[PDB]
């Protein structure tokens, strides 16, 4: 007999699925970023 | 189970405050916007190359309709009418009578095209898979009178296309 | 000779005019994730000649204009103006040498509102009208602030001489100085060329925005190449102001060559940003300006006045 | 150096031009419609044809009729045409559109949009798929290059 | 006369685009068609934004000379009367700010 063959997921399921938000963080500082900004126009001035 | 959106209280401390502030004024997030406008500049866009290329598609795809025939060359359709019945645009019109060799045959199938709304529920109520949407879906008219197909003109599409036409029936037939 | 320079300014202009539309669209494409013209001509490099045509032997629109005069004198000036600001522009030679350069081309642009009040008034709509008002309110009050930054910057140059901001730059781009009003400058190009995300005549807010609304108007093509030109020619401006390009007398066509390479990529940056963000309300692009610059372009202004004379950096007269 | 073939390589460049860059006007007015996005959406990219997306109805070239026509819509469909500035086509898209489709036999539908403006080409499908509408505004560009406007103004 | 000559050429140029692209579809010989002061009403907004552009516009006339009198000998005047017109400049800002004059709510 020919066996039932319809679709099924794989033996032991899929592999995870990701979901969740991932935005990721960049940068400096506000800090540094300022610091960058002012260390510019010091330098320009000069 | 249930969660909030938008329900966090900003920190106020100078590490945080003087971070917004930077962002404020340097306009960062902004940039960011551009980075991704920029990272999607340099992929490959997914526009294929129509009519060269042509958009994938299924055996159950529902197309052009066509009247199919036995190996034999007789016309599979015996004027049941049951097309006409289910048909939920009233699209199918159909007339029959006794064939000189007394065979149940139609005198008139027409399909109104534009009033079809290209369900397939036909081809699900033939007994004998006589009328069958094919592949066909590049059959754009002139004129709207070029779109009331009759009987010669279904029988024509049968022949012109039942190559492909068969070959999707065998491949989905045992999902039917 | 010189009827030869000019002809050598005003047709590259327009021919720049044309494939600018063909770049746009390619851009734009490309983020996001499509072609854009590439079927008529190869990489669609006849697409600005099919578009032109076609728009030329088009049927003029309906209905008809309340001012004849009006609404012919509304695309000569658009178009006549837009050439005008290049004939100054040393590239690195200009074409007519002024003293006072950097003024003449705040003038003639300031004389670019017209159009705009003149169409809306041969519009021959009560609706079409007041979308012409809230253009020009947008104009002039953006105009504030290209005035006051210019000036701020002129205070390192030390004339109106724009021949003399490339001597001004011989060290350093004028962008470290001053990257603070080269931000300001920048968005408000955006905002006085009616560019996104300040593209309001052709938003969803206007009282004519609606697609079944009509008035008088046209022709379509001559007011888009008017506006093109502007768009390049604020770049060229911008380039010049803020990202001065060396210039060896003996061989000027380095000058021209880098010159040119800067003025497209920030015209590219254009097509950038309106591939990027979503449109302002009316209201708040005038809080950006009344609210924002002006304020922080008021206290650069009064910076760059002391600053020279606190380090003993004033630039020459001359 | 005839006349009849300056008029004919003249005509073809107009013709040219016309087929080369063509504004749609789309008339969005219900399923249809989506699928006239996805033929603007990357996959698709009418763009690249030198179809703009979002023409206004001032400068559209051909006004693409995507959806069911009411009698309360009626009205406004044949204003638009009206105003559309010259040469002008329709396209009809869909079988609602062709000629009432699944609704053919309401009292508030118009039976096909034909009634009320001239169809130049008909797009069969409920929905017809992205890409057999662009079959069909290929087939209109087709049909635009057949046109023999200056050879028949030059047998007059 | 070069830039008698370059105004007059760009709006000449100007001036033929402008006839021949209204000339140019009357070729086609389309078809006929047979089918088609006071208050706007004026927001008193729109009036006031106008105005306000102009007196700050005339305030920018006068802070124009300031690269020229940077090279004067008397420094100390004019940086304190070109901080005088910059500050007044701001406090015409101030005052439309806090009196709601830079608004768009109705
Ligand atoms: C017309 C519609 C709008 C376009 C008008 C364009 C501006 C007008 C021309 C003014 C140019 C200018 O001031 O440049 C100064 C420029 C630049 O001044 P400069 O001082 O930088 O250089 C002059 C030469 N040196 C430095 C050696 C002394 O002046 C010149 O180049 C010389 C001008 C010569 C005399 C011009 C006479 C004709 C003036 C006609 C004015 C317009 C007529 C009205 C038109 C209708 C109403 C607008
Ligand atoms: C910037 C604007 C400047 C002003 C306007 C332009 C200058 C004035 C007009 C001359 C410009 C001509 C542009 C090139 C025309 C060639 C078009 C083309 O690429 O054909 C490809 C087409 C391509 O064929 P196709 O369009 O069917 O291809 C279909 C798409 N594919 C192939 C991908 C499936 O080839 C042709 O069939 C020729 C069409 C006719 C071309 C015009 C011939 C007459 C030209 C001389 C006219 C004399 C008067 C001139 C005044
Ligand atoms: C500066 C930049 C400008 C941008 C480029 C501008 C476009 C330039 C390239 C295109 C020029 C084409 C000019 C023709 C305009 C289109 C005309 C048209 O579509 O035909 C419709 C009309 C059709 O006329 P019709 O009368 O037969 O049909 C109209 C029917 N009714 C009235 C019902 C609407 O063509 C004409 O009227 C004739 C126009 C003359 C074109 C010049 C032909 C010269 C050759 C003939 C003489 C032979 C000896 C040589
Ligand atoms: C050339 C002449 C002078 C130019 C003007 C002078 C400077 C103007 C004033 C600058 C103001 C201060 C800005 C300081 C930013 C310094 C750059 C920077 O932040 O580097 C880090 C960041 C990427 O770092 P990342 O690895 O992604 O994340 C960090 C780890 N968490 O880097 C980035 O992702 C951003 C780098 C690109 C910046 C784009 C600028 C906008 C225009 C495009
Ligand atoms: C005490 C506070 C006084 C502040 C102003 C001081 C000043 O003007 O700087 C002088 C300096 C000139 O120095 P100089 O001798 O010419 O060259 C060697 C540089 N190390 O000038 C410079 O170095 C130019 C760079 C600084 C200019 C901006 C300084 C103020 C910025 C605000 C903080
Ligand atoms: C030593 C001391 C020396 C003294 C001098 C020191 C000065 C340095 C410290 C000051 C830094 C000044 C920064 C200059 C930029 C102006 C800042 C600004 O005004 O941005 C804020 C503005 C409003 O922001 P918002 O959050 O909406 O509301 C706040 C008001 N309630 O929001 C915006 O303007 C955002 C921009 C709106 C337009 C968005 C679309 C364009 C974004 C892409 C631009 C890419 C960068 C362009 C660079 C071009 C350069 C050629
Ligand atoms: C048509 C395309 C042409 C391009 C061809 C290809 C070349 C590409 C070159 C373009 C470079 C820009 C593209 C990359 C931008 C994306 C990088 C990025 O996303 O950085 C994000 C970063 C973090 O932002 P955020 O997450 O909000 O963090 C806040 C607190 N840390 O945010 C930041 O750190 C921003 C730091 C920079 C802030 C500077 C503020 C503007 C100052 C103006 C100076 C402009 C100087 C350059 C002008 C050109 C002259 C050389
Ligand atoms: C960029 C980093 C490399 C620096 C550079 O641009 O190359 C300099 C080169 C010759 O340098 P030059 O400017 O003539 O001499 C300086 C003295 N004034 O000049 C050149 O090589 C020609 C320019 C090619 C390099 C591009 C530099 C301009 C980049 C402007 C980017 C605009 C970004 C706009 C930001 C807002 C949008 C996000
Ligand atoms: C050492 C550290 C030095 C820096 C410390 C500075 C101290 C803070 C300065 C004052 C901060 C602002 C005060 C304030 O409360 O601002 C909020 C308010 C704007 O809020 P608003 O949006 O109008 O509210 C409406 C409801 N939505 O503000 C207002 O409503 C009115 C604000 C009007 C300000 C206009 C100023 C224009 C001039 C810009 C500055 C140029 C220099 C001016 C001359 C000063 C010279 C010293
Ligand atoms: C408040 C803070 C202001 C501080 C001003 C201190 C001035 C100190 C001074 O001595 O003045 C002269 C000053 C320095 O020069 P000095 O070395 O003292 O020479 C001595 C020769 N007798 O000379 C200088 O070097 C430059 C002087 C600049 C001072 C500008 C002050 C702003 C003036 C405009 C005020 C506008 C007010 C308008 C308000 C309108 C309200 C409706
Ligand atoms: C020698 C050169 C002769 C001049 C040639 C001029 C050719 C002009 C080709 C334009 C190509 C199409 O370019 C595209 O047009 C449409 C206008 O329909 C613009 O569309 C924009 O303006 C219209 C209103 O005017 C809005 O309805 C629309 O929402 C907005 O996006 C696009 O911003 C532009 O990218
Ligand atoms: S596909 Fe549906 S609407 Fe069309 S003829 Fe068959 S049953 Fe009728
Ligand atoms: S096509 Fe099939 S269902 Fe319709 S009348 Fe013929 S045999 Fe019956
Ligand atoms: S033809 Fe079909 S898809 Fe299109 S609007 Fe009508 S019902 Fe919707």
């Amino acid at each position: 007999a020919s066996k039932v063959k319809q679709d099924m997921p794989p033996v032991g399921g899929y592999g995870p699925i990701d979901y969740k938000r991932n935005l990721p963080r960049r940068g400096l500082s506000g800090y540094s970023m300022f610091a960058v900004g002012i260390g510019a126009l010091l330098f320009g001035y000069w | 189970t249930y969660k909030y959106v938008n329900l966090r209280e900003p920190s106020m401390d100078m590490k945080s405050v003087t971070d917004r502030a930077a962002q404020t004024l340097l306009w960062t997030e902004l940039i960011r916007g551009l980075g991704m406008t920029l990272s999607y500049l340099f992929r490959e866009p997914a526009t294929i190359n129509y009519p060269f290329e042509k958009g994938p598609l299924s055996p159950r795809f529902r197309g052009e309709h066509a009247l199919r025939r036995y190996p034999s060359g007789e016309e599979r359709c015996i004027a049941c009418k049951l097309c006409e019945a289910v048909c939920p645009a009233q699209a199918i019109t159909i007339e029959a009578e006794p064939r000189a060799d007394g065979s149940r045959r139609t005198t008139r199938y027409d399909i109104d095209m534009t009033k079809c709304i290209y369900c397939g529920f036909c081809q699900e109520a033939c007994p004998v898979d006589a009328i069958v949407e094919g592949p066909n879906f590049e059959f754009s008219t002139e004129t709207h009178e070029e779109l009331l197909y009759n009987k010669e003109k279904l029988l024509n599409n049968g022949d012109k296309w039942e190559a492909e036409i068969a070959a999707n029936i065998q491949a989905d037939y045992l999902y039917r | 000779m010189f009827m030869i320079n000019i002809l050598m300014l005003i047709i590259p202009i327009l021919l720049a005019v044309a494939f600018l539309t063909l770049v746009e669209r390619k851009v734009l494409g490309y983020m996001q994730l499509r072609k854009g013209p590439n079927v008529v001509g190869p990489y669609g490099l006849l697409q600005p000649i099919a578009d032109a045509i076609k728009l030329f032997i088009k049927e003029p629109l309906r209905p008809a204009t309340s001012s004849a005069s009006m609404f012919i004198l509304a695309p000569i000036m658009a178009l006549g103006l837009a050439l005008t600001m290049w004939i100054p522009l040393p590239m690195p030679y200009p074409l007519i040498n002024m003293n006072l350069g950097v003024l003449f081309m705040l003038a003639m642009s300031s004389l670019a509102v017209y159009s705009i009040l003149w169409s809306g008034w041969a519009s021959n709509s009560k609706y079409a009208l007041i979308g012409a008002l809230r253009a020009v309110a947008q104009t002039i009050s953006y105009e504030v602030t290209l005035a006051i930054i210019l000036l701020s910057v002129l205070l390192m140059s030390g004339s109106f001489t724009l021949s003399t901001l490339i001597t001004t730059q011989e060290q350093m781009w004028l962008i470290l100085p001053a990257w603070p009003l080269a931000m300001m400058w920048f968005i408000s190009t955006l905002a006085e060329t009616n560019r996104a995300p300040f593209d309001l005549t052709e938003g969803e807010s206007e009282l004519v925005s609606g697609f079944n609304v009509e008035y008088a108007a046209g022709p379509f093509a001559l007011f888009f190449m008017a506006e093109y030109a502007n768009i390049i020619m604020m770049n060229i401006f911008t380039a010049i102001l803020f990202l001065g390009t060396s210039h060896n007398p003996h061989m000027p066509e380095l000058y021209t060559i880098n010159f040119t390479i800067k003025s497209l990529l920030l015209t590219m940056s254009f097509l950038w940003i309106r591939a990027s963000y979503p449109r302002f309300r009316y209201d708040q692009l005038m809080h950006l300006l009344w609210k924002n610059f002006l304020p922080l372009t008021l206290a650069l202004c009064m910076w760059h006045v002391s600053l020279p004379i606190l380090t003993s950096g004033i630039p020459p007269q001359t | 150096s005839r006349g009849e073939y300056v008029v004919a390589k003249l005509d073809d460049l107009i013709n040219w031009a016309r087929r080369s860059s063509l504004w749609p006007m789309t008339f969005g007015l219900a399923c249809c419609a989506v699928e006239m996005m996805h033929m603007a959406a990357p996959r698709y990219d009418m763009d690249r044809f030198g179809v703009v997306f979002r023409a206004s109805p001032r400068q559209s070239d051909v006004m693409i009729v995507a959806g069911t026509l009411t009698n309360k819509m009626a009205p406004a469909l044949r204003k638009v045409y009206d105003q559309m500035p010259e040469p002008r086509y329709v396209v009809s898209m869909g079988s609602c559109a062709n000629g009432g489709g699944y609704y053919h036999y309401s009292y508030s539908v118009v039976r096909g949009c034909d009634r009320i403006v001239p169809v130049d080409i008909y797009v069969p499908g409920c929905p017809p798929t992205a890409e057999a509408l662009l079959y069909g505004i290929l087939q209109l560009q087709k049909k635009i290059k057949r046109e023999k406007r200056l050879r028949i103004w030059y047998r007059r | 006369m070069n830039l008698m000559l370059a105004l007059l050429t760009n709006f000449t140029l100007a001036t033929l685009l402008v006839i021949i692209a209204f000339w140019l579809p009357q070729l086609n010989v389309y078809s006929e068609k047979t089918s088609p002061s006071a208050r706007l009403p004026f927001s008193m907004k729109f009036f006031l934004v106008a105005i306000t552009f102009l007196l700050f516009d005339l305030e920018i006339a006068l802070l124009l000379p300031l690269p020229w009198a940077s090279q004067t000998a008397n420094l100390n005047t004019m940086l304190t009367m070109a901080l005088f017109l910059i500050i007044l400049l701001a406090v015409s800002l101030a005052y439309e700010w806090t009196q709601k004059g830079l608004e768009w709510t109705e």
